[PDB]
């Protein structure tokens, strides 16, 4: 019916600008010079890469993104594996009281960091150890599992371990038969679980400010929330942007790649 | 090669970059220099050093603070004392040649706990291309400035109106200019209302506040215009106006070169072609100095600070920075020639000559070159003479946000339950009780 | 090669194969019919090495089995479910137990091949799984069984999810692959018409325990047992709990005259005094119809029937009658899947005949079609 | 039985080493800790008191205002990102054309790291620089007012927030078989009371948890206040508290007691869901 | 309902909902049939108001239904998957049409009871479903139509969702609820069996628009075309193709003279052409039987048996050819799904039967129903 699917055009476009104009204005903001800065319009003009330039000019932004990443490596990893032998159990195995361990876990991911600051900050994993990343890596492993328990979980519940039934009948031996038959069918759930969690950890700022303050471990967010300007004098807002602009430049690509196994992986595979 | 972390708020890091440059080419092999920001503001400036040392961290070495703390670092027993050099020398180097002022917001209880570097008060600055003599009294501004909102011209203030400890600098000069102050000599009680005259200096002090923050035709973000702010303000035409600290020169004159500011073209003329540095710092030459200054004078200037009353000038509140070494450092006799070496009497001529910071070594407000490139130089000695310090004792900080967040709102105060809720927020202060917000 | 099992069984928190034995000779498709939750997937899943014999024995006819290990025993099982391996390509899904067992890539090319023609999967080999047909995925699961060249074969109900139309063929193509194979071989089943289309013998259980096995005719005509004789064949018998009486049994509508054919042979027994007989839909005839002899001395009666429908080439039609239909000895047993409103009797007509819902017709039976079995046991009087 | 069940304990193991000695033990040293005369400056000297700490936090008006805050900005944020969410799923799940065009936009607001989403805001809401704040009235004022505020700061949290719970929606909807649908409308619901008769009371669990963890995450937020207003003219929210507390003045002790409060708040508000209205785990 | 409806014209950018025009009245029970895509389900939606009438009109009362909204547009349907509310209690899923009228309390009470005793629910309608499983959930589904008492019903095919045996219940039981109702009701399926039980007239279409309808007896014993005959009474013809025979009909192992009678058909119009010879599994007989004054026109011939038969209520055999029978006007529709082969046919036998594969099959057929039809149009010769 042509007016009902010019309407779902009209609403298409519509959603599409509610989620899109709140980003091309970081973008914008960036790219318009310090002459239009303090200008309203939200078309650009005599846009610059020198606000960009001014980011990598100077190692300041290097450290933030780098260790961002190991973090982000080192956490999904740690968290993909007990999670994983986690959600094997959860699943497989069906021992008295299951439910309690799987619903402790989806409350903690929720929990309070608020609450957690203090006695951390007050103990030996910031009067012993600080800094270094351990400091980090431990906390934010914590608020990880859980969504690697939900997600393997729910990959967990889809595979069919009747496919182990047939395999020892195609042969016996499980060292050889499991293991080739079984991880084609689970990597791109692991793989999905991954990409979730690298994601989920990415952004727990008042951990990730509270227990760091040095060039190593001092994440991407935290980076651009004590960044004010690039320069003495300058309006320092492009700068930000420009910022902002680049620290976001990766996982937006990042989600634009994945879609499918991340709208499964929290959908549990029901879109 | 050993490394020292020198620790600067963000708003002076480009002249401690230079200075820093200057120092690591001085030093030889030795060890390098390295600067580290803090943040912007006041407080913050205090939130992230407090936490690396409450955290032992060994990434910190030497830091610039604000003259306002330095008692609650040595009464907590960071920021170790200057008699613990091996060179003996830093506690000479201090008592040296500085002015008197600054010095002895350094010491605790007769003891150094660090070294002067930079002090500044403040000038009210004035655009000298649309108003006559600088408005002596706050009445006199707030009329000049209703003139030029009835004319509709750049009407705005520009006073350091926030929720934090760098608004508590312009209410403090107020009160002491007015006769009061917040805590008593010795420390140990509240003044603010001690006496009926005290009673008097506060209630004029904040129907003053009160009436800056609502005459017509104000900048509308005045609850929320922090110190950086009001260099903009000006710089951007709005404001006639502002009582900002002694710093706000270089930077018109720069974004006078630039490109930048409408009412001053300075960008147009030869004789600034290739004036600013590839580092993109300004640093002109002495003729372009000069002559930047010669074409801005007519437009854009400044005058000592404003009155409470028609014929008392201001005893306007004292500002600087103090270098300290810190506790946690593994080495630190290392740290002590860093903390000689960056305070070097050549070293800060170029902190006060394209830095914009005023210098401390006595000697450079007397000397003909830095009196020709630092034209505000005798404005700053003037105030030095009659500057009001903050009230050294441990318990300044958790004073000056209790009395600023009784004050949240810089408008919409009644003056007088306000002052008896000034004076309930500070006892309470001193009695170290409750939670800041 | 052929196989055997005698003396088994198995234990759940329930017997499910408690004392079974059979032998399964070259060539013999076996077909295990019954109601479910009998010991069906699980004696299957035995005799593949998925499940455990509690006692008694099973042979591969080179060995006794139920001692080995799950490697060897039962290879070549086909999945009621149809899975695959969805990862790997058709050709892939065919070859894997051919690689596994590392067979060259020049005879997997062959085996594959010929696999995928004798399957309907020549063009669609190169596709993965679930991409595919519901009766090419269940043939790719046939092949799965076909290309390892097997001791035995086990089907697992392979008609599972297909259409009518398609079940009937697909069982020729079972038919035509089990023949060309001639290996002894296993099909479990719920449904009783499709048991008949194919396979050498016909195995039937109560729930662990054999009620009968034979050739799907000699079960049919002589079968042991009011259950077994119940579920076997399409239309089901029109059964009378009923009293033994002394001319042959005595319902009301139309008596028989039992003639000395089975009542002499009853006669060399003590007679019972209550009995059920059991007569196939398929022997009644409309009276008004028929020739000779027959028509004056067929049993005959007239009923009000309560439906008639042509199912194209025939009539099934319907009607009422007398008989003791709330007691049972293996019938109730059946009543549990299907079996209710007892006075409902069913037969047989041409299209040709002109009867019709809603008036009363006549019907004519006869004593040659005619079953009995005891009311107190089921078991049958006229055959073993 | 006990085969699989010792396989299935020494697997589960590992996520109770963690997930323990990393949550259970920093909250029960952080109710010690509460109960003491501990000041982060003077390590070298503390005492215990009884009660004086929550007692303090109890009673100071600081607290409250603070506490107050985040359950307002709670409700209304959590309905507003739920009613936008329910809407943005629906439209996501029953679009006609190629639907990857709108799942790619829905995952943005998502995915983008808190802070950046922020500034974005923080620019947009200010007086002559953002293309939004530049089409207020002049002497507007747009961000230092306490309601207008808290008004921003709603916003950028509902727009940060309802992706993630159209998807938790969506994941609770796009179970509902279309025959159910097709019934009520046949049986003439129109849309409705097709969605308030027949497809609400269906997905009921999944409604429950996504609210819940919409709720707990809207009551501990931070950042989008830290960046955006710094709990400046009082708009600080209840976490926001629990740092100054600790690092612009150094008494762990009452900001232990404030990290314990919270905790509990936090339980309090679990425990209604869980037991009140059942909210069990999908 | 007087369920008069013309001109679909639904046709997709494909005909869909083509040509279609109904003609259907006051009680009635209509089966329609074809193979799947045919535009069954959309025609049921149209008549549900799911689309709107495109081209023609739909009626019934006074109504321009076409024109109508979805809301009580058709006043009745009912779901293959047994849609069921799954929150609600069973009274309650059989009350929401009515609690959706407002209907009052005593007026829902009664109705709700009066429903749950014309179906056996008596003792479930209290529960929750699930706990109510589906096979109780079948019945409660078909529950909510009749909170109604509906002016035209549409059925979709419920009894396949089913398993095969239920069905024995479930279609008598919707039999009787149309006998207790005495009114309208429409059915959709993909068998000619299921059409042919239960069912008072057949509408067979592909593509949108009608092959052809009638009484069902009609439609199997004279069929509009050859692929029509293929579909109703689903054991389908042998079909042979010939050129012309001056006298009747030439087969792979026979021939037929049969009578003037259908020659006169064959020259009554200009179609002596291309040909085709259609004949069915039934009119089949074992030569051993049979004989008397009819033998010298029951054509006897033989066949090699490779597969047969045996449930002993009846029998058949497949038997076998070679030749370029492959040709198709629209029957290859009909091969495409169920015993595919160019050369591959089948007979019924009598029980009385004792021919076994691997043997010559001798047998013999019926002259009352050998048929022609054209190899062009496909259409039936002998009667339409
Ligand atoms: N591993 C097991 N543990 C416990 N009980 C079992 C197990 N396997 C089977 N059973 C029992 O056997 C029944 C399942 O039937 P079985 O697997 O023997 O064949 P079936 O599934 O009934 O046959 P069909 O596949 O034809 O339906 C269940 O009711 C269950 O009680
Ligand atoms: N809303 C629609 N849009 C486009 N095409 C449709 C729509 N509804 C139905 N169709 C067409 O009708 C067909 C599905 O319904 P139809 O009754 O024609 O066949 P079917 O339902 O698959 O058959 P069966 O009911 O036997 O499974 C599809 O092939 C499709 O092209
Ligand atoms: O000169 C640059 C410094 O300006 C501010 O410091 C002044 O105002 C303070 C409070 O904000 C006073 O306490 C201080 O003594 C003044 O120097 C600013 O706070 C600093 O960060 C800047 O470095």
């Amino acid at each position: 019916d042509a007016r009902r699917a010019t309407w779902w055009s009209v609403v298409n476009i519509l959603v599409i600008v509610y989620a899109l104009i709140p980003v091309l204005w970081i973008l914008s903001l960036s790219l318009k010079p310090t002459s239009s800065v303090k200008d309203g319009k939200l078309i650009p003009t005599e846009i610059t890469f020198a606000n960009y330039k001014a980011i990598f000019s100077g190692d300041a932004f290097t450290s933030a993104l780098f260790n961002s990443i190991g973090i982000g490596l080192i956490t999904t990893i740690i968290a993909v594996v007990i999670g994983g032998m986690a959600a094997y159990a959860v699943a497989r195995l069906q021992f008295p009281g299951k439910q309690l361990l799987i619903g402790v876990a989806l409350l903690i991911a929720m929990f309070p960091h608020i609450s957690l600051v203090t006695p951390i900050f007050n103990m030996w994993r910031g009067i012993g150890l600080f800094d270094t990343w351990p400091g980090l890596i431990i906390p934010y492993i914590t608020f990880a599992l859980p969504l690697a328990i939900y997600t393997l979980s729910a990959f967990f519940r889809e595979i069919p371990w009747d496919l182990e039934k047939a395999a020892k009948m195609d042969g016996a031996t499980p060292a050889q038969a499991f293991r080739k038959v079984i991880a084609p069918l689970a990597a791109p759930g692991i793989v999905t679980a991954a990409i979730l969690v690298f994601i989920f950890a990415w952004n727990d700022l008042l951990l990730a400010l509270s227990l760091t303050a040095t060039q190593r471990a001092i994440t991407a967010p935290v980076a651009i929330a004590n960044f004010t300007g690039s320069s003495q004098f300058e309006e320092p807002t492009g700068s930000i942007a420009a910022g902002a602009m680049v620290i976001t430049i990766p996982i937006i690509i990042f989600v634009l790649i994945f879609q499918r196994r991340i709208v499964a992986g929290l959908t549990s595979g029901a879109v | 090669g050993i490394v020292i972390n020198y620790y600067t708020p963000a708003n002076e890091e480009a002249t401690f970059k230079a200075v820093a440059n200057r120092c690591n080419e001085q030093l030889g092999g030795r060890f390098q220099i390295a600067q580290r920001n803090l943040p912007k503001g006041a407080d913050d400036q205090r939130l992230q050093l407090a936490r690396r040392l409450t955290g032992n961290d060994k990434s910190l070495d030497v830091m610039a603070l604000d003259v306002v703390w330095t008692a609650e670092f040595a009464e907590a027993g960071w920021a170790v004392p200057l008699s613990e050099d091996p060179a003996g020398l830093a506690e000479a180097d201090a008592t040296e040649n500085t002015l008197p002022g600054p010095l002895e917001t350094a010491r605790w209880q007769d003891e150094l706990y660090a070294a002067p570097i930079t002090t500044n008060t403040q000038l009210l600055w004035y655009r000298a291309d649309l108003m006559p003599a600088p408005p002596t009294t706050w009445d006199g501004m707030l009329d000049e400035a209703n003139r030029l909102y009835r004319e509709g011209g750049p009407s705005w203030i520009a006073v350091q109106g926030k929720q934090y400890e760098g608004m508590v600098v312009w209410f403090n000069t107020l009160l002491q200019s007015a006769g009061g102050q917040v805590l008593s000599d010795d420390g140990q009680r509240v003044t603010l209302t001690d006496t009926p005259e005290h009673r008097a200096a506060t209630v004029k002090a904040l129907r003053i506040i009160k009436s800056v923050a609502t005459a017509p035709g104000a900048d509308p973000s005045i609850t929320q215009t922090d110190e950086n702010t009001a260099r903009l303000a000006l710089e951007q035409g709005k404001a006639a106006l502002e009582v900002n600290w002694p710093y706000v020169l270089p930077s018109l004159l720069e974004n006078a070169v630039k490109g930048g500011v409408s009412f001053l073209p300075l960008d147009g003329d030869p004789a600034l072609q290739g004036s600013i540095n590839d580092v993109g710092t300004f640093s002109p030459t002495d003729e372009q100095f000069d002559i930047a200054f010669d074409a801005s004078k007519k437009v854009f200037g400044f005058a000592p600070y404003p009155g409470v009353n028609p014929d008392e000038p201001a005893r306007v509140t004292l500002g600087g920075l103090n270098l300290a070494v810190a506790s946690t450092s593994q080495h630190k006799a290392e740290a002590f020639e860093a903390i000689r070496c960056l305070r070097n009497v050549e070293n800060q001529r170029y902190t006060s000559i394209e830095g914009g910071l005023p210098a401390v070594r006595t000697s450079l407000y007397d000397d003909p070159a830095f009196q020709k490139k630092y034209p505000q130089y005798e404005i700053i000695r003037q105030q030095l003479t009659n500057a009001a310090v903050r009230p050294a004792t441990p318990v300044y900080q958790a004073v000056s946000t209790r009395m600023s967040a009784t004050l949240a709102p810089i408008s919409d105060i009644d003056p007088e339950r306000t002052a008896d809720e000034l004076t309930e927020a500070v006892q309470k202060a001193i009695d170290g009780k409750g939670l800041i917000p | 090669a052929e196989i055997v099992l005698d003396r088994v069984t198995k234990s759940y928190p329930r017997a499910a194969v408690k004392e079974f034995s059979m032998t399964i000779a070259d060539g013999e498709f076996i077909i295990l019919v019954g109601p479910s939750g009998c010991g069906k997937s699980t004696t299957l899943n035995m005799i593949a090495g998925l499940e455990e014999i509690t006692s008694g024995e099973l042979r591969i006819g080179g060995e006794r089995v139920n001692e080995k290990a799950p490697k060897d025993r039962d290879i070549a099982m086909v999945f009621q479910s149809y899975a695959l391996y969805p990862h790997m390509t058709v050709r892939q899904n065919i070859a894997f137990p051919l690689t596994l067992a590392k067979v060259p890539k020049a005879e997997i090319a062959a085996k594959v091949e010929e696999t995928a023609k004798i399957l309907d999967l020549s063009e669609l080999l190169d596709r993965k799984p679930g991409q595919l047909s519901g009766g090419q995925r269940q043939r790719v699961a046939m092949g799965r069984a076909i290309v390892r060249s097997p001791k035995a074969f086990l089907m697992d109900q392979p008609l599972s999810n297909l259409d009518a139309k398609l079940r009937v063929q697909m069982r020729a193509e079972i038919s035509r692959l089990q023949d060309r194979l001639g290996t002894t071989t296993v099909y479990v089943t719920h449904d009783q018409t499709e048991a008949m289309t194919l396979g050498d013998r016909v195995v039937v259980m109560l729930a662990g325990e054999v009620q009968q096995i034979g050739t799907p005719d000699e079960l049919y005509s002589s079968p042991a047992n009011l259950f077994v004789a119940g579920f076997i064949g399409s239309p089901a018998m029109n059964f009378f709990p009923a009293t033994r009486t002394d001319v042959g049994v005595r319902l009301p509508f139309g008596e028989v005259t039992l003639t000395p054919h089975m009542l002499d042979l009853l006669d060399k027994q003590a007679r019972p005094e209550n009995i059920i007989v059991g007569i196939r839909p398929e022997h009644i005839e409309d009276s008004a119809l028929l020739d000779g002899y027959a028509r004056i001395r067929a049993l005959t009666f007239s009923v009000r029937a309560d439906i008639v429908e042509s199912l194209g080439a025939d009539k099934y039609v319907h009607f009422t009658t007398e008989g003791a239909g709330a007691e049972s000895a293996q019938l109730a047993e059946l009543a549990a899947d299907s079996g209710a409103g007892t006075n409902q009797f069913i037969a047989r007509v041409s299209a040709d005949s002109r009867v019709r819902t809603g008036e009363q017709i006549e019907l004519a039976i006869d004593t040659t079609k005619l079953s009995i079995f005891d009311a107190a046991t089921g078991l049958n009087l006229t055959r073993d | 039985k006990k085969s699989e069940r010792r396989l299935a304990f020494w697997l589960i193991a590992p996520a109770v080493l963690l997930m323990l000695a990393v949550t259970a033990y920093p909250i029960g040293y952080a109710v010690w800790l509460s109960l003491q005369r501990y000041n982060l400056a003077e390590p070298h000297d503390t005492e215990f008191i009884g009660l004086a700490n929550y007692v303090t936090v109890l009673t100071d008006g600081y607290w409250w205002t603070a506490f107050a805050v985040t359950l307002g900005i709670t409700v209304v944020s959590v309905a507003i990102e739920f009613a936008l969410g329910l809407a943005l799923a629906l439209v996501m799940h029953r679009t006609i054309f190629g639907k990857g065009a709108v799942r790619t936009a829905i995952l943005i607001p998502y995915g983008i790291v808190t802070v950046a989403a922020s500034y974005s805001w923080y620019y947009a809401w200010t007086p002559g620089t953002g293309y939004l704040a530049n089409l207020l009235p002049e002497g507007s004022a747009p961000l230092t007012d306490q309601l207008p505020s808290l008004a921003i700061v709603v916003l950028a949290e509902v727009w940060k927030t309802t992706p993630f719970m159209a998807l938790l929606l969506l994941a609770g909807l796009a179970l509902v078989p279309q025959d159910l649908l097709n019934a009520a409308q046949v049986d003439g619901a129109g849309p409705w009371k097709r969605l308030t008769k027949v497809i609400l009371p269906m997905i009921k669990p999944a409604i429950l948890v996504a609210l819940l963890f919409r709720t707990l995450d809207a009551f501990r937020i931070f950042d989008n206040i830290y960046i955006l207003t710094g709990g400046s003219n009082d708009t600080g929210s209840v976490s926001i508290l629990g740092y100054d507390n600790l690092f612009k003045a150094f008494n762990v002790g009452l900001g232990s007691a404030i990290s314990v409060l919270i905790f509990l708040s936090v339980a309090i508000i679990a425990f209604i869901y869980i037991k009140i209205f059942g909210a069990a785990a999908p």
